[PDB]
């Protein structure tokens, strides 16, 4: 019975980076695709990144890009992000999700909990006007 | 993307009523698309995929019509567990695209707001 478990998620300044974890249990871990979805306060849902079975061929979203970086341990069956370049946009509740069958163009069959990540120092900070 | 548009927004039904969501694709999408629930403070819950198969153990109460550009999810029976915001996710291609969402919620105090 997948239980899908998240950890890592903190307070963070802007420029940080971070590293969410994310732990599977209860299925073949290692035989499925994997995906990490965010979703911002006040906004839906936004796919991130996905990664392949062997930790083979990842995507990625445009806005993650460069700075965000997605890797299993299928020895320990387990996901991770690394977020470098960490801006305010990045502001979110990380999801890990199991895609439903064995591919990225799929539904996900089973999601986790959720991290928080707020990455922010104290809004903006402009005097000259 | 595939930008994926949620009709409407928010509603306020009652107890056994029959409620309907509109989820409109920008490209033709097939029919690769899954229906989500969320209750506030809950992880996404996957309802129904492939715009008609319900996941296993779902009750036969949510529905999914259509095929293309349009699609529906449709409860025959308002009850108290679908409190929640409803998403329509596509699978034709990446990046993997969601729809804003629609909040469904029960009718309480305010006017109907209908002036």
């Amino acid at each position: 019975e997948v239980h899908l478990l998240e950890s890592g998620g903190n307070l963070v300044q802007p420029g940080g980076s971070l590293r969410l974890s994310c732990a599977a249990s209860g299925f073949t871990f290692n035989i499925f695709v994997m995906s990490w979805v965010r979703q911002a306060p006040g906004k839906g849902l936004e796919w991130v990144s996905g990664v392949f079975g062997s930790g083979g061929n990842t995507d990625y979203a445009d806005a993650v890009k460069g700075r965000f970086t997605i890797t299993r341990d299928n020895s320990k069956n387990t996901l991770y992000l690394q977020m470098n370049s960490l801006r305010a946009e990045d502001t979110a509740i990380y999801y890990c999700a199991k895609h439903r069958v064995s591919y990225v163009l799929t539904g996900f069959d089973s999601w986790g909990q959720g991290t928080l990540v707020t990455v922010s120092s104290g809004s903006a900070s402009a005097p000259t006007l | 993307d595939i930008q994926m548009t949620q009709s409407p927004s928010s509603l306020s039904a009652s107890v056994g009523d029959r409620v309907t969501i509109t989820c409109q694709a920008s490209q033709d999408i097939s029919n690769y698309l899954a229906w989500y629930q969320q209750k506030p403070g809950k992880a996404p819950e996957l309802r129904i995929y492939d715009a008609s198969n319900l996941e296993t153990g779902v009750p036969s109460r949510f529905s999914g019509s259509g095929s293309g550009t349009d699609f529906t999810f449709t409860i025959s029976s308002l009850q108290p567990e679908d409190i929640a915001t409803y998403y329509c996710q596509q699978y034709q291609n990446l990046p993997l695209t969601f729809g804003p969402g629609t909040k469904v919620d029960i009718k309480r105090t305010v006017a109907a707001p209908s002036v």
